[PDB]
């Protein structure tokens, strides 16, 4: 049961013959990513939509091992999703850390993802990152991928305590376009998701083009 | 339901490690079922890689190094009157006096005999134990039991310790009613093969020489197995008849 | 320990004073060189005047402090409020047992009506250590002098306040590891004190 | 009724009123068993026993009827005695582990409720049967004296005075005639004197008895279980004679 | 009975087990065996139930079973158990051919069939199989014939020539009065007609509903057909 | 009379029902004692009879209101052996939500689980129901002041206010009167010491007799903790 | 080693009947009625909510969502229903959602509950499960489906049906008023009309419980911003709906 | 019989097992289902037990299609029957990917058999309560046709029939059926005995379900109700 | 108190030690014809070049029951674990089904899994000895 060791042996012995940010305003909280997917230095796709969707409310967006990151993403949404039904109420985002928190720890760092969570419950907003080993941490603002340096770069620029639903949603938008500009990883386009505390969660697909 | 409290009921034992089974019998506390196996228990490193463990703390100053068989040379051929084994009886000498002559040839049971190559604890262990099974199979069956399920018994045995490090190379002759006369060669890498003329360890090139026919008498087939050993280089002769093994010496 | 893992090289103390406890520490967590978090709260909660921080494996130290915070909810819900002793008894248990495959330090930092505050120190390998006042993590090598030349027993609250900006101060002063704000929790018997410093205060000194 | 047909012969069965016939069986065999007492006085508590003469071949110090759980916990029991050995052994287990794991002796209301949850447990499948003891414990911890009696329902509670055994109801009946003379109070040796006079007036008896008496006092032992020394257990033999 | 009779770990007052009995009693319910053996071959003889008029014939499995291509098993009683035993059979059969390179021999096999039976009488929650069984066949490299029956409490026995299932009492009779051991039939063709002789006493259609088996050394198993049967009948009610 | 294997294990008899499982029920009702649970504003009452007819019972060690975690409380109508398994099975529970999901276990979720594990007993034949009725009370975060009514079939349902015990009836039709004469669902009062002077003589009307302060054990939860008052308080409490 | 088995709970009498299933269906027939209805563009699922008057009733809902467009409603014992349906939303996702990145078909969930509630009668350690369960849903290759399930795991398909204490008349009063040109608000309107017939006391939207399976709801999404995003199918009438209703 | 008829695993005196008899039994309580072997294919057909115009007819209770080329006619509990129908198809997936070949009609008719033997055997199961009639087509055989108890006992047959008329439907079948027969002639005489052996007063289409195993390859054909519809008028019944 | 699964490793091999499929002709063998694993795989192979991952994973949910276990019986006593280990058992032990591989409800519900799904939930998962009679025989020690 589970995942499968077999053929490990046999592996060895054949063997031996992205920008991403969330970012915090006064109601809210909102994720955004590039839209380039590549195999190595070839742009396997120019439209790719790498925000994933833990619960109507709760996104994410991942990193590494691209396989782990989807599975992960899509077990935890499942688990999610029946823990609500069960409680009959809406899902927190503490919930879900704790969810992928403990599965990460299980695997020892073996499953490659990196997450970046963003969501809104009835408790309020809430925006974490999640490491392969199992640790998380919480911030304001935060970046990942091969562009977060830029990102981060641009976020420390222009982050402040009072900002609007607008002046969030251009502060991520601009820095997804330094990782755009100045890394190899990202360029094509912008997509957004908005979510906000007593409102549904609104999601842009190429908010920039 | 109180066998689970007990179990739930206490420290000292779990850092003795005797609250397993296993242990209280390798150390004879609960009584001698440790010597009443039929199949030997075997102690291994409880770590990711034993066979490497052993493979480095074996290739290493005192006399505590593995006992190797001779590396003498050994023939065994068959014939119409059954089967002639030849061993060259040169003995290594060390810090040691011998009380008696050391034999290199097991005698599995009055009917078996077996052939020491490379590892010599693990030929004369496991001989014994095949024996053993020898004797059970015929007492179970009320009939003696045939050199290939003997042969058979021994590689199976033997395959499934494989890459373990296991070191021997064994013949097995037996002459039964049914059967004849019959020889098998089993080694350590799970071979098992039926032949007529075997000639292991230095020298073999010589001993090959064996003038061979089915029709030699048992004096001829002896000085034929006597001059393949003298060519090769004492030597210790074995007659195996339906009746069992005779020795003669020489 | 474990390739391409996150670790805690932080500042840490904790001071034993006349009317109970202080822990203190710094608010940076690096990978390498490069800052993943310049604002990271160190000062972990598991239960209401039990609190700790954690040096090695971040994942590591955050298991075990889930845990035992569940242990203490468990001991709770049976006897009352737990003393400081039995905290830094199943944080031994569990650091000791689990030494050959995580790696974890505590600095524990303690109330009860009992024992009036209490310190205790749980460095790698799992043994445990009482002290009236404990430093660790990456930067504490540099302030091993200093404190050793201005610790006193029983001193007032404003004096350990004193005492732990300085020690920290210069801990973030000397090692690049650690930086930020000073985030500090004074425990007594009036309740939990939260207190935040920030550089342009603390770098004056 | 006392006898409940076709709802007595497993362990773990309700009957139409709602009974468990085994344990109301197995208190039964409670109420057959040697009278025992327990008095909580001021600081502390007593233990007394009502025994049989036995032959002179017992070693007379290795016979004692009244068992020491821990350095502050007294225990005496009614009943089945291989299992009352069985419970204050598994009582033992329990303030072993409590004083290691929390560097404290166990409370003593702790102790009792650890206590009736196993009892409790034996009355939950039909591969075992309850316990066929009843046990008065008690001792002192920080709080205080404690004085408690487990039933084999798992049922404990505290108690001013118990008693069980075939004397149960007079030396009920005398429990109660203390507690109502004495509303301040009562003291460790009028305690001991008292128990000494309910145990004889209770087993007022085939040829003789004797009488042990223990106790656990903040004032006369340091709050530690102690048997009661010649002195005062002759004093109290005599006192309860005249 | 008497309480006795409820589990197969009761012993009755006079030492009996009564559901080896009944297991037994399930067995005579089935329909007759018969197992004779000559100077150089084992006949194995079957009474088969009347065919309906639109039950398919070509596919229907016989009463005589290969175990292996020197060993051969006939059974009598409940019909789904045997089919459990045979399997069991072939495996072990197989499996004894790979671990030791060599066959079984029939009292092997008939040891071993007879220990599974025995081993599902030891435990409350299992039931024994309602079957017996009757195994012939010859040694490898050997030319003596072999017959064995074989019982639901594990017991086996052999036998010159044996009986079970229904009415098997009438046709044990008929051998004990009409087969001599220090002069057995000498030739394949006796032994098949003693054997048919023996099964007409208790079957009443006749030629029909008779199954007849031969095994020889060397491998040599034949099953007759129809036409053979019917001509050995037909023989033995001109010379009656 | 359960008249048959119904009469130890939970199976269906001829008519549908589990007789064990009403049994328990009957169970319930050993201790005659009554309670009575009410809302209000932003507080939860619980308010339970306390019977010590014996003069030498220490009446500090009876109580029939445990504390499950630092929200929950519960009020338990039956023995006190299975009300004991039950409190400690519930703080274990509500520890494990804490820990498996991050956030603190709500009142209804605990009475859910609770009752599944009944389920469990009812469906189980070598598991029996416990005879008891639990009681949970609290003030959610998200749901305000919540009772929730757990019973030995694994049925579970949430209240305005509730009473159980032999005298249920009488309390349940006082608090109906009221509550149609307020036309509302809880009690209009701000301090949590209101709800318990209305709620102990709501319990002295509906029972018809007075009650001391020694005769009753009170417990309140407001949105920090649950709590149950002591002596003095109650005493406190009558004197209005 | 009596201990590692034990004898079957559910046996066959000598006409050849299960006892222990025909019980269980007597429990059912001792339930509250509720009752489906089938019709061209939607499905009809109702119960009533019988019932402490102090207990509050929009705490305890008969009728479950299993997925976003499969409901189903129930008879006869409350906690078996309550692990049914546990067990059979985890199963949606287990055994189907996991692997085909699809929510389930009706007939397969109930394939899967039907062969969950067998299981229960092959068995010496429980009783069979006391309920009989309708499932309603729609999916795309097949349409609107309604199903019965009884305690011995068998399942049929229903153009409209009912189970429990009134379960005979209003059967009849189905029969004598179903049509295949029938659409979900005349489906709302008999239902009702077959229900008040079996509620003895007060008949409002506080003591009926109704679902229904008819289009997406894009209002129920939760989010906005993906076209191709169905909305729930399954949605539960509000008692101010249900009062509407009767009042019209 | 009372002493004896409790569990599975015990037998009478007289050396029956009443439990496996009483699971014989209720098969007479299920609805009647017939299987005819003709030269040229097989016809499976049955009759459902509907008591309500509110089933869904047009949407599956008698038969189903184990693969390609075998399928099954059931009498008895359908929960029971759906549970082996599962095996019976993992089974034959299993041998497909094992052997790269369609499996033998009488190898999964004997695992089948087996499995129901077996919960015959064990104290904690009791008996399946079904009987299949196999229709199936192999290479080795050509057309097969049998049928399965729960017993575990299997048979080979031509005509044969399951259910609560079983006698008088084997009775007209043994008196009508050919050997030469075709497979419209069989589709005819099943649908004649069905109608003669119903306790209904007619043989309406709703209460039928039918199925045909030909060649054109070899192809499956479970008929819907407008084509047992037209072959009902066509026989004229 | 332990988080990682430790004391994997074997410390002792015998050709006996599986004794479900012990040869009848040698009963110190294994019978490899009824093991099926492929006929080429001797015990020794499966003593090394393990994935290090494989026995963590393996071992996991044991390894974090015990270490509840071993809580309740610091904080609550020996009853706790002793009742928790009984209503496994009992729920364990009657529960027989040879054509399925799903766990109970009843177990789910005591191991607080009632709505949580793993990996080992998405993925549950011959010529000789796969029947029925094979897990009788196994469940019944005979």
């Amino acid at each position: 049961a589970g995942l499968s060791f077999d053929n490990y042996q046999r592996n060895n012995f054949l063997a031996e013959n992205t920008t991403i940010v969330g970012v915090k305003f006064n109601n809210g909280v909102v994720i955004a990513a590039d839209t380039r997917s590549t195999q190595g230095p070839i742009v396997a796709d120019k439209n790719c939509a790498k925000l994933h969707r833990i619960s109507p409310k709760i996104w994410c967006a991942g990193a590494g091992t691209a396989a782990d990151t989807e599975a992960v993403t899509q077990l935890i949404g499942s688990n999610i999703e029946l823990h609500s039904l069960y409680t009959s109420r809406e899902p927190r985002v503490v919930s879900a850390l704790q969810m992928l928190k403990q599965h990460l720890f299980k695997y020892q760092g073996h499953i490659g993802a990196y997450l970046i969570v963003a969501g809104v419950d009835p408790t309020g907003s809430h925006l974490f990152s999640i490491h392969a080993h199992g640790s998380t941490d919480v911030g304001y603002y935060l970046s990942l991928g091969s562009g977060s340096l830029a990102a981060m770069a641009v976020l420390e620029s222009h982050w402040k305590q009072d900002l609007t639903k607008e002046e969030a949603i251009k502060l991520a938008s601009d820095a997804i376009q330094a990782g755009i500009w100045n890394d190899l990883g990202s360029g094509s386009n912008v997509d957004v998701c908005v979510m906000e505390i007593g409102k549904d969660a609104e999601y842009l697909r190429n908010y920039l083009t | 339901m109180q066998a689970i409290a007990d179990s739930f009921s206490v420290r000292l034992v779990k850092e003795l490690q005797y609250d397993n089974e296993q242990n209280l019998e390798s150390d004879f506390v609960t009584g001698a079922s440790q010597f009443q196996r039929l199949a030997p228990s075997l102690t291994v490193p409880p770590i990711a890689s034993p066979q490497q463990f052993l493979r480095a703390h074996t290739d290493d100053n005192p006399d505590c190094k593995i006992k190797i068989a001779h590396g003498t040379t050994t023939l065994a051929f068959r014939f119409q009157g059954g089967i002639i084994v030849a061993v060259d009886s040169r003995a290594t000498a060390g810090n040691w006096v011998a009380s008696q002559t050391v034999k290199k040839v097991i005698e599995i049971n009055p009917f078996l005999l077996g052939t020491m190559a490379g590892g010599a604890a693990d030929c004369q262990f496991w001989e014994t134990w095949l024996g053993s099974q020898c004797r059970l199979h015929e007492l179970r069956e009320k009939e003696r039991i045939s050199v290939a399920a003997a042969s058979k018994i021994l590689s199976n045995l033997v395959y499934q310790y494989k890459g373990a490090g296991l070191s021997m190379g064994t013949m097995i002759c037996g002459y039964t009613r049914k059967e004849g006369p019959t020889i098998y060669y089993v080694d350590s890498d799970g071979t098992r093969l039926k032949g007529d003329i075997f000639c292991v360890g230095s020298g073999q090139t010589f001993a090959y020489g064996v003038n061979y026919k089915w029709d030699l008498s048992v004096e001829d087939a002896l000085y034929l197995g006597k001059r393949s050993i003298l060519a090769a280089a004492s030597v210790n002769l074995y007659h195996v008849t339906e009746d069992g093994w005779i020795y003669h010496g020489n | 320990l474990k390739k391409g893992e996150v670790s805690l090289g932080t500042s840490i103390m904790a001071v034993t004073f006349k009317d109970g406890v202080i822990l203190g520490a710094d608010s940076r967590t690096t990978t390498g060189a490069y800052i993943a978090n310049r604002v990271t709260d160190k000062l972990t909660r598991v239960h209401d005047k039990i609190w700790c921080c954690r040096s090695g494996s971040a994942a590591d130290t955050q298991a075990i402090a889930d845990i035992v915070q569940y242990h203490l909810e468990l001991y709770t819900s049976q006897y009352g409020t737990p003393s400081t002793e039995t905290a830094a008894s199943v944080f031994k248990e569990l650091c000791y047992e689990n030494k050959d495959n995580l790696t974890a330090g505590i600095i524990v930092a303690g109330y009860d009506d009992k024992n009036k505050g209490e310190v205790y120190t749980i460095p790698l390998g799992g043994s445990v250590h009482k002290l009236p006042y404990a430093i660790a993590g990456s930067g504490s090598t540099f302030i091993y002098g200093y404190c050793d030349k201005n610790f006193r027993e029983n001193m007032s609250k404003e004096e350990t306040v004193d005492f732990i900006k300085h020690s920290l101060s210069q801990a973030i002063k000397w090692d690049g590891s650690s930086g930020g704000v000073i985030r500090m929790v004074v425990l007594t018997a009036a309740g939990v004190e939260r207190l935040i410093f920030y550089p342009d205060e603390y770098e004056q000194l | 009724t006392s006898i409940g047909t076709g709802y007595d012969l497993s362990n773990s069965v309700f009957s139409p009123d709602g009974r468990n016939f085994q344990v109301e069986y197995a208190v039964k065999a409670v109420e057959n068993g040697t009278t025992s007492i327990g008095i909580k006085c001021n600081d502390g508590v007593v233990f007394a026993v009502e025994k049989l003469i036995t032959s002179k071949l017992l070693v007379p110090q290795k016979n004692v009827k009244i068992q020491v759980v821990d350095r502050h916990i007294g225990c005496v029991y009614s009943g089945l005695i291989p299992d009352g050995r069985h419970l204050v052994n598994r009582g033992r287990e329990e303030a072993a582990s409590f004083k290691k794991l929390y560097k404290t002796p166990i409370p003593i209301p702790a102790f009792a409720d650890r206590l009736g949850q196993y009892v409790q447990a034996h009355t939950l499948y039909n591969s075992v049967r309850p316990f066929g003891v009843s046990t008065i414990f008690g001792g002192v911890d920080k709080n205080g004296a404690h004085l408690y009696m487990l039933e084999p329902s798992g049922s404990y509670w505290g108690y001013k005075g118990a008693a069980t055994g075939k004397g149960r109801q007079s030396a009920k009946a005398e429990l109660e005639k203390l507690v109502d003379h004495h509303p301040e109070g009562l003291s460790a040796r009028e305690a001991v004197k008292q128990a000494a006079k309910i145990i004889y007036l209770a087993h007022e008896k085939e040829k003789d008895f004797e009488l042990e008496i223990s106790w656990c006092s903040l004032s006369e032992t340091n709050g530690l279980h102690k048997f009661v020394k010649g002195d005062l257990l002759q004093e109290a033999i005599d006192f309860a004679q005249k | 009975m008497s309480g006795y009779d409820r589990a197969l770990s009761i012993f009755s007052p006079d030492g009996h087990i009564f559901q080896v009995e009944y297991a037994l009693e399930a067995v005579k319910r089935g329909t007759c065996a018969v197992g004779v053996k000559g100077k150089n071959c084992v006949v194995l003889g079957c009474e088969r139930r009347s065919t309906l008029k639109l039950q398919d014939t070509r596919i229907t499995p016989s009463k005589v079973s290969k175990i292996d291509s020197h060993v051969v098993l006939s059974f009598s009683g409940l019909n789904a158990d045997s089919r459990i035993l045979i399997e069991k059979a072939r495996v072990e059969a197989q499996s004894h051919r790979l671990t030791l390179e060599d066959p079984v021999t029939v009292e092997y096999l008939t040891r071993y069939v007879a220990g599974v039976q025995q081993r599902y009488t030891q435990s409350g929650g299992v039931r024994p199989f309602g079957v017996s069984t009757l195994i012939a066949g010859f040694d490898p490299r050997d030319d003596e014939p072999k017959l064995y029956q074989t019982e639901p409490s594990g017991i086996y026995s052999s036998w010159s020539a044996q009986t079970i299932g229904r009415n098997s009492k009438t046709v044990r009779e008929f051998l004990e009065k009409n087969y001599d051991r220090k002069e057995p039939p000498a030739t394949v063709e006796e032994c098949v007609k003693l054997t048919v002789r023996s099964l007409l006493e208790v079957v009443q259609t006749g030629a029909k509903n008779i199954e007849i088996t031969v095994v020889k050394p060397d491998s040599d198993i034949v099953a007759l057909s129809s036409e053979e049967i019917n001509q050995y009948v037909t023989q033995i009610e001109q010379e009656k | 009379s359960a008249a048959g294997y119904d009469r130890h294990i939970t199976i269906f008899s001829p008519e549908g029902r589990l007789y064990q499982v009403e049994y328990a029920f009957k169970a319930t009702n050993q201790t005659n004692i009554n309670s009575l649970a009410v809302r209000g504003k932003d507080c939860t009452v619980v308010i339970s009879q306390k019977k010590v007819p014996d003069k030498l019972l220490d009446p500090t060690t009876v109580s029939y209101i445990f504390c499950i975690s630092r929200t929950i409380g519960m009020v338990v109508n039956g023995p006190i052996p299975d009300a004991r398994n039950a409190a400690l099975r519930a703080k274990a529970e509500a520890a494990e939500f804490r820990y498996k999901y991050g956030y603190d276990m709500p009142c209804d979720v605990l009475a859910k689980r609770m009752a599944n594990l009944s389920q469990i007993y009812t469906q189980r034949a070598y598991m029996r129901p416990l005879g008891v009725i639990l009681t949970f009370v609290s003030v959610d975060e998200e749901l305000g002041p919540s009772i929730y009514k757990t019973d030995p079939a694994g049925y579970y349902v949430g209240y305005k206010a509730t009473a159980t015990g032999p005298k249920q009836q009488e309390i349940t039709t006082n608090l109906e009167n009221h509550f149609k004469k307020s036309k509302i669902d809880h009690i209009n009062e701000e301090s949590w010491e209101k709800v318990v002077e209305f709620a102990i003589t709501h319990m002295i009307d509906a029972l018809g007799t007075e009650f001391s302060k020694n005769d009753l054990e009170v417990g309140v939860a407001t949105k920090d903790k649950f709590f149950t008052l002591s002596a003095e308080n109650i005493e406190e409490r009558l004197v209005a | 080693m009596t201990d590692r088995y034990s004898f079957s709970l559910t046996t066959f009498s000598p006409s050849g009947k299960l006892g222990q299933i025909d019980y269980a269906l007597t429990a059912v027939k001792q339930g509250v009625t509720s009752l489906g209805i089938k019709a061209t563009n939607g499905v009809v699922i109702a119960t009533e909510k019988k019932s402490s008057p102090l207990a509050m009733s929009e705490t305890l809902s008969k009728v479950s969502l299993l997925t976003p467009d499969i409901g189903a409603v129930y008879s006869g014992m409350g906690p078996d229903y309550r692990v049914l349906v546990d067990k059979s939303r985890k199963v949606a996702h287990t055994s189907y959602k996991r692997i085909y990145g699809e929510y389930p078909p009706t007939k397969l969930l109930v394939s899967e509950v039907a062969k969950i509630m067998q299981e229960a009668t092959q068995s010496g350690g429980v009783r069979p499960f006391g309920v009989s369960l309708l499932i309603a849903g729609h999916d795309e290759f097949n349409g609107f489906s309604l199903y019965q399930v009884d305690p011995s795991g068998s399942y049929f398909p229903w153009k409209a049906t009912a189970i429990g204490k009134g379960s005979v008349a209003a059967k009849t009063f189905l029969e004598k008023r179903w049509n295949d040109e029938l659409e979900l608000e005349d489906a709302i309107h008999i239902a009702l009309l077959t229900l008040k017939e079996s509620v003895e006391g007060e008949f409002n939207g506080d003591t009926i419980e109704l679902a229904i399976i008819g289009d997406e709801n894009p209002d129920l999404l939760g989010y906005t911003g993906i076209p191709t995003d169905k909305g729930p199918r399954f949605r539960k009438l509000t008692s101010q709906e249900i009062n509407d209703r009767l009042e019209a | 019989s009372r002493r004896y008829d409790s569990r599975t695993t015990i037998f009478s005196p007289e050396g029956r097992l009443y439990q496996v008899e009483y699971a014989l039994e209720s098969i007479s309580h299920a609805g009647t289902a017939i299987g005819i072997m003709a030269s040229d294919g097989i016809v499976l057909a049955a009759e459902r037990k509907v008591t309500s115009t509110l089933l869904e007819q047009d949407t599956t209770e008698k038969l189903y299609k184990l693969n390609d080329k075998i399928a099954v006619a059931v009498a008895g509990l359908t929960a029971d029957a759906e549970i082996l129908i599962n095996t019976a198809r993992i089974h034959a997936q299993n041998y497909l990917k094992t052997y790269n070949e369609d499996i033998p009609v009488e190898i999964l008719v004997r695992r089948l058999s087996d499995i129901k033997q077996g919960y015959t055997q064990h104290g904690g199961l009791r008996p399946f309560g079904v009987s299949f009639i196999y229709a199936g087509y192999d290479d080795r055989y050509g057309y097969q046709l049998y049928t399965s108890n729960p017993s575990g006992n299997y048979t080979g047959w031509k005509a044969i029939s399951v259910g609560a008329n079983t006698s008088a439907a084997q009775t007209l079948l043994q008196m009508d059926y050919k050997d030469d027969m075709k497979v419209d002639d069989a589709i005819e005489l099943a649908l004649k005995t069905l109608s003669k052996t119903t306790d209904s007063s007619a043989l309406t289409y709703d209460r039928l379900e039918f199925a045909t195993i030909r060649k054109g390859e070899v192809y499956q054909k479970i008929f819907k109700p407008q084509e047992i519809k037209d072959i009902l008028v066509k026989t004229g019944i | 108190m332990n988080i990682v699964p430790q004391d994997t490793f074997k410390s002792q091999v015998s050709t006996d030690q599986d004794k479900s499929v012990l040869s009848s002709a040698v009963p110190s063998l294994p019978d490899t014809l009824r093991q099926q694993e492929g006929g080429a795989v001797p015990l020794s192979t499966q003593l090394n070049d393990r994935h290090p991952l494989e026995s963590t994973l393996k071992n996991w949910e044991t390894t974090q029951r015990q270490r509840q276990m071993e809580q309740y019986r610091q904080i609550f006593g020996i009853a706790e674990p002793m009742k928790r280990t009984m209503e496994m058992e009992i729920v364990n032990r009657t529960d027989f089904n040879p054509l399925s591989t799903n766990g109970s409800i009843h177990r789910d519900i005591l191991l607080n899994k009632e709505c949580s799904i793993d990996w080992e939930d998405v993925y549950p998962g011959t010529m000789v000895g796969d029947d029925v009679h094979s897990k009788i025989e196994k469940q019944l020690g005979i």
